[PDB]
DNA sequence: CCACTCACTGCGGGGGGTCGTAAACCACGTCTTCAAGGGGG
DNA sequence: CCCCCTTGAAGACGTGGTTTACGACCCCACCGCAGTGAGTGG
């Protein structure tokens, strides 16, 4: 426990560096495109519907 | 506590001052004539250097700085 | 006194350390020089031609 | 202190309206003014008056400028 | 021949003796305004 | 209680003559990570 807070903070920061600069900057964008959801099911048990 | 490099250099102009003034018909060796030269060239070097700000300016200051050491 | 500048003249060129010792070193890809020989010459070690 | 000391003098220049022109004149003269600063002798003859009675004028003025000022 | 490491490196958590100048003055002095008092309840 | 003196001196501001004093110069016979580099052998 005192141990991984270091840890947990540094890749806070890394993502929060790699990550500062995106913003929602328009309302519609003409594309069509996507990705397909399922549901996910691990050794026979529907883990999230 | 200063280099020693610095210290080096600061004699080597020493010697070359009492090479300009050696009088060879005297007959003494130039080693006891140049030490006198060197060893105040080292001196003025560490009172100027010894701290951020020189410690003896006066003729005062400076006789105390050498001996207060071993007083 | 916060924002005045002075300048030293220097007796003799000297390197500058940044674009010497951080890898990639740019003088010596710049001379297609390894970084050792530049490292000899600098400190008086070696002649260059 | 910039707003007290600001606050202060116009109590002094509201004080010196008070006072009459010619003594007005002779504090203005010898403490407000700061390329010049008229002595007695000086104020003596520019208005006819002897070298004690502009020296005897202040004192007068002065207690009017006090008074003012401490009400 | 260019393949395929591997050791290497760097990145995060000591004397005396003279001289010139901005200090460093104690006298220097005459100036100011210190003024004793002067009269109009 | 306005006015011009007095009349004796207290300090007021230099001041560079006079005089110290500072400062300087002269001689001295862990942690895992990844990019780099030779370094082969072929």
């Amino acid at each position: 426990t005192a141990l991984k807070t270091a840890n947990s903070g540094y890749l806070t920061r890394r993502l929060v560096d790699v990550a500062q600069d995106l913003v929602v900057t328009e309302d519609d964008c003409g594309t069509h495109e996507g990705i397909m959801m399922t549901p996910v099911i691990e050794g026979g048990d529907v883990k999230e519907p | 506590g200063l280099p020693q490099a610095d210290l080096i250099q600061e004699g080597n102009i020493g010697l070359m001052k009492a090479v300009r003034r050696f009088n060879p018909e005297v007959g003494v060796r130039l080693v006891s004539f140049a030490v006198h030269w060197i060893k105040a060239e080292i001196h003025e070097y560490v009172l100027r250097n010894w701290r951020i700000v020189k410690v003896a300016t006066t003729k005062a200051q400076r006789k105390l700085f050498f001996n207060l050491r071993k007083t | 006194r916060r924002e005045r500048m002075g300048h030293i003249e220097l007796a003799s060129p000297t390197a500058h350390i940044w674009f010497l010792k951080s890898l990639p070193s740019r003088i010596g890809l710049l001379l297609d020089m390894p970084l050792r020989d530049i490292e000899r010459v600098l400190y008086f070690e070696s002649y260059v031609v | 202190d910039d707003n007290w000391e600001e606050q202060a003098a116009n109590r002094l220049t509201d004080a010196m309206q008070g006072l009459d022109e010619r003594s007005q004149d002779i504090i203005r003269a010898r403490w407000l003014d700061e390329d010049n600063k008229s002595t007695l002798q000086e104020l003596a003859d520019r208005y006819g008056v002897s070298a004690e009675r502009v020296r005897q004028l202040e004192k007068n003025a002065m207690k009017k400028l006090r008074a003012a000022i401490e009400a």
